[PDB]
RNA sequence: CACCAUGUUCAA
RNA sequence: UGCCAUUUGUACACACCGCCCGUCGUUGUUUCCGAUGAUGGUGCAAUACAGGUGAUCGGACGAAAGUUCACCGAUAUUUCUUCAAUAGAGGAAGCAAAAGUCGUAACAAGGUAGCUGUAGGUGAACCUGCAGCUGGAUCAUUU
RNA sequence: AUGCUGUUGCUGUUAAAGGGUUCGUAGUUGAACUGUGGGCUGUUCCCGUCCAUUCGGAUGACCCUGCAGCCCGUGAACAGAAACAACGGGAGUGGGGGCGUCCGUGAUUUUUUACUGUGACUAAAGAAGCGUGACUAAAGCAGUCAUGACUGAAUUAGAAAGCAUGGGAUAACAAAGGAGCAGUUUUAAAGGUCUAUUGGAGAUUAUGGAGCUGUGCGACAAGUGCUUUCCCAUAGGAAUGAAGGAGGGUAGUCGGGGGAGAACGUACUGGGGCGUCAGAGGUGAAAUUCUUAGACCGCACCAAGACGAACUACAGCGAAGGCAUUCUUCAAGGAUACCUUCCUCAAUCAAGAACCAAAGUGUGGAGAUCGAAGAUGAUUAGAGACCAUUGUAGUCCACACUGCAAACGAUGACACCCAUGAAUUGGGGAUCCUUACGUAUCUUUCUCAGCACGUUUUCUGUUUUCACGCGAAAGCUUUGAGGUUACAGUCUCAGGGGGGAGUAC
């Protein structure tokens, strides 16, 4: 009950498979331009912005913690998003009015388990690496 | 409607042979389908078949010696060049040993394997194995 | 009557495989035209000669008498009708509901029927100007 | 191609339909190409004939062929 | 056939 | 009040001391509507019109300056169209968060069987009327 | 990776998903048939004549594709019929008749497309890889060897369309619709029409070649008998077939199918007419409510509006919604029967059409009963609910509108194959793989050569407990969810984790 075969067949079935393609949510955001206007980087990776304020958000049951993370706007849109600061420690390297460079984590803009609405994450503050002013390979200027 | 004739027709051979009939009765009949058959003779996957007239088109009683597994056709009929016989023996038959696709060529109904020795190319009617 | 309505009906006339007359009829083929022929100027239609001549002059089939078929042989005279005796039928049986209709106006169900059979005149016309039994400017009445 | 419309004043035009074979699903499809044709007096195609044409130069906006035989219904 | 509503968060 | 077996229903499983629905509060988020405000381009065609090209005259010293007309046309300004962005009192919807409030609608005949459509009522789950459905709590009783 | 985009190759009863039903265009798909030939030569039983009596006996079967020549259907010949499909300005200075080519030009009646086999053309870099110890390798095209030698840089895939050519299965385009139709030669005669030679060229000019039509005449055919056929005592017979595809017809019909008229049936209410007297009602208990100005009850009747109980069911009709008294009517519908007619007219469908339960809307009617809203009682912690008493819109009809269902079988349409046993509805028919066989019951002075039944066939419809097979299972099973990784009959619609959300624009 399913689809057409005939010898001169051929505009039915590519007709019904463009259209059938739209309900792939791979697809549909790879073809659409809602994916990049909306996201909050330019539909590019890594995108810098400004420290705006330090906020806790409480984890999701089960568990139960603050998780400590920042609220950035960005440069290149003016966009504020929330970004998660990982490690234990590390909101002692950001103050307010610092640049961070700011990445997301995991899943393509779909917020890592526990934390809820937050699907960013800083990778560097002040033009010197996250991390690395983490495991004291080197610290922060000025 | 009855569209394919030849589709019909092996289908009913098809299904009489899995519940292991002596006979099956084919309506209709073509000059298609009894060349189809007459390949399936030759190497000996039926027996002897016997076409009925009416006035109208044929019935054909095809004795069944248990040798046929599977009959099919191929819908639509798709055009097969000499470098594309590899290609259909590895979709619809079991095996490169055994099995047969069948082939309407310019020289006749023929079996895949006497048109690559012909060096022929056809559409394809169907299979049995 | 398959095509419109559920009706998968098999009754029909099966024609007989041995075609020859059956020798102890002594009528002529060329009686058996002027019988034919003498019908179509006392009003019958094609199809209501060849009963009579079954039912009681012992022809059957017309066609195995005299070589040729009965409204060939009536198209041979001039004797055919104006139209089809298909869609002889069909306009007089649509006639017939729509004078019906005319004072019936709920007539739910003549309704439904009538654009059943109009869909067969409007589908017979068709072969009918294809084949050129009929004229190209036929179009029928309603 | 097949006569389509003899509208204009001694232009037909012309109709070339062909299948064109889809690589991916692997069955054909119905398309047409419309050619305008310019077409002498020496000729007179009803619509529906077939007609044999003859690339020559540009002779109007769209007339880049000329009719050379009819073969006729 | 009168009335008969509800029991915090993880975990075992 | 309890216990044991069989049958049946269940959205229960640390198992009815279960599970679970909506309004309402608190916090955070993304949309939409909204008087009004406003931005960047297109297209449309309207005038004005820089320059030039061709023509016509011109002829200082053949041939410059300059006339005049036609054409190509930048730019300016206005008129609507159209695309992409944007501020907004107020009015909402949705989602997400450790244990706030009100009931208890659903799951068992969930204590008025549930549910579909529609219409009207209500803090809120919802109730009610009419015709359907069993996915029902009956495959069954003038032989 | 992902058969999680499915052409190969996905799902759609219940997991997301078949759209309410029909008609219907574009579209895609579409039944059979005109045929592939032949010859020669190779390559021991059992059936009977004597014994015995509900059981024995001695006494006609079977066994030994390969090459050549075909008027290559059969006619008809022993080149004629059948079937077939003229330029020297030419050719390396023109290779006395025949034969046969080459080149170019005229006159004569027509078959393509897809497919398929071979070719012809198609830049490197990149891909594939042939050589080669740049020390290996990624590379590169180079180098290798004993007053210079063999030099190498091979080859192949490269989308579609374009070009040439041969193969003719399958399909396709086109045309036809068959009364709409397409006699060959010998011979001499009549009339009449607009180039080559005579040395050239010009101008006149009759003859003639070959063709034009109206005849007579000599042969041979004819796919339809003219030694006929009608009158009376004038070409008309040559056409595949009739699809267990569609259409139409004719016939007794069949049904809660539809429309329209009348007429019935009890019942719920409401009335008066007759009587009664003390409560009825309602509930789990009550209370709102009715009642000595007479309720409830009982009897007959009347009015009005709905509705057709039991019979009424795994019954029928209809495309689906839906349809249940009767009688008179109108147009239909399917099935069945048929040696009637037709001859591919079909299948399915974007767009587009017409129907579509209930609630709802508009305008008129109607207004009995039930009754959203609302009002009173009660239950309750609260009760805006269930329960009781009411009661508006509605219910019902007419004409418009709407088009929102668990519109269900949670199952798209059309074909095909498919094991078994009870039944049921309508129509019809009988009473070494076998050359055939069985008939009862009871009603019967007029919709009566009748009605129902019994046994058996068979077509169409609605189903049931029962073989494969299938499915994750529940379950499905000629009524598929079977015939599916052994995956292609045709067309069509929808789905792609849960939501937001059937929301916003
Ligand atoms: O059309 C029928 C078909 O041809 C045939 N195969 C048959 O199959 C059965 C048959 O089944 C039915 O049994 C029914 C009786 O209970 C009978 O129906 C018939 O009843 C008679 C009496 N009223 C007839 O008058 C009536 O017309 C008829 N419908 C059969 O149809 C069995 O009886 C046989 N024993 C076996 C057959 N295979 O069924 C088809 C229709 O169902
Ligand atoms: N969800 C985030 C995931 O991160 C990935 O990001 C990157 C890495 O996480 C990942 O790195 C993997 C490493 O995790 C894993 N342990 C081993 C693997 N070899 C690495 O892969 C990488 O390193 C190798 C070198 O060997 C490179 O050759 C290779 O191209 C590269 N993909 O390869 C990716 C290339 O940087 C995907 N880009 C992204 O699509 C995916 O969603
Ligand atoms: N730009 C329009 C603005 O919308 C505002 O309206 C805000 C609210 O009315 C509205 O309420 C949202 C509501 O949509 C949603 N259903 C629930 C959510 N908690 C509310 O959110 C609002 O209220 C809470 C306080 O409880 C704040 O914490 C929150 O930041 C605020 N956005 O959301 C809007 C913002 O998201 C105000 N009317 C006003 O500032 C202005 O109209
Ligand atoms: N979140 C969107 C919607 O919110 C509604 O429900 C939301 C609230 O009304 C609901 O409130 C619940 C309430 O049920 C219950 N009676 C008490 C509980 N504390 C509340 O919880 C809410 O509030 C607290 C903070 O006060 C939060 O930590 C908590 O995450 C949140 N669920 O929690 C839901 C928030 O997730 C709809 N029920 C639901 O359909 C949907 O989830
Ligand atoms: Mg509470
Ligand atoms: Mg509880
Ligand atoms: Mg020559
Ligand atoms: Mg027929
Ligand atoms: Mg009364
Ligand atoms: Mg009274
Ligand atoms: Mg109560
Ligand atoms: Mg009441």
């Amino acid at each position: 009950m399913t689809k057409t075969n005939g010898q001169n067949a051929a505009r039915k079935l590519v007709r019904l498979r463009r259209r059938n393609r739209w309900a792939d949510k791979g697809w549909k955001r790879a073809h659409t331009f809602a994916a990049k206007k909306a996201n909050p980087f330019g539909g590019s990776s890594h995108a810098k912005g400004i420290v705006l304020e330090k906020i806790g958000v409480g984890a999701k049951q089960p568990n139960s913690a603050i998780r400590k993370c920042v609220r950035v706007q960005l440069i290149k849109n003016d966009k504020k998003i929330i970004a998660f600061v990982p490690n234990d420690g590390c909101l002692h390297f950001i103050e307010e009015n610092d640049e961070v460079l700011v990445s997301g984590f995991g899943r393509s803009g779909h917020a890592v388990g526990d934390i809820p609405g937050v699907r960013f994450k800083i990778v560097k503050v002040s033009s010197v690496g996250l991390y690395a002013l983490y495991r004291q390979k080197k610290e922060k200027p000025r | 409607t009855m569209m394919s004739v030849l589709a019909n027709a092996l289908r009913t051979i098809a299904s009489a042979e899995r519940r292991g009939k002596r006979q099956v009765l084919i309506r209709p009949s073509s000059k298609v389908v009894v060349k189809f058959l007459q390949v399936m003779q030759k190497h000996g996957y039926i027996g002897e078949f016997e076409i009925i007239d009416d006035h109208r088109a044929g019935k054909i009683v095809v004795n069944l010696n248990g040798r046929l597994n599977k009959c099919g056709a191929i819908c639509p009929r798709f055009d097969c060049a000499t470098t594309d016989y590899e290609k259909w023996m590895k979709n619809i038959l079991p095996s490169r040993q055994f099995g047969f696709v069948v082939l309407t060529t310019s020289l006749g109904i023929m079996d895949h394997e006497e048109a690559r020795s012909r060096n022929t190319g056809g559409k394809v009617l169907g299979f049995f194995y | 009557v398959r095509m419109h309505g559920n009706g998968r009906g098999k009754a029909s006339s099966a024609l007989p495989y041995r075609r020859t007359p059956p020798a102890w009829l002594k009528i002529a083929s060329r009686n058996v035209v002027k019988m034919v022929c003498k019908s179509s100027r006392k009003g019958m239609m094609p199809s209501q000669i060849g009963m009579e001549l079954r039912d009681s002059m012992g022809i059957a089939q017309v066609k195995n008498v005299t070589g040729r078929k009965i409204l060939r042989i009536l198209k041979h005279s001039g004797l055919a009708p104006e139209i089809p005796e298909d869609l002889y039928f069909l306009v007089k049986r649509a006639t017939q509901m729509r004078k019906h209709l005319e004072r019936h106006t709920t007539d739910r169900d003549t309704k439904y029927r009538l654009i059943l059979v109009e869909s067969r005149i409007h589908r017979l016309a068709r072969y009918y100007k294809r084949v050129k039994q009929l004229p190209p400017t036929w179009k029928y009445e309603s | 191609g097949i006569v389509h419309s003899t509208k204009m004043h001694r232009t037909i035009v012309i109709r070339r339909n062909y299948l064109h074979f889809i690589k991916k699903y692997q069955r054909y499809q119905k398309r047409h190409k419309s050619l305008a044709v310019h077409c002498s007096p020496a000729f007179d195609p009803k619509q529906g004939d077939e007609v044999v044409v003859g690339q020559c130069r540009p002779l109007s906006k769209t007339i880049r062929y000329n009719v050379l035989e009819v073969v006729s219904k």
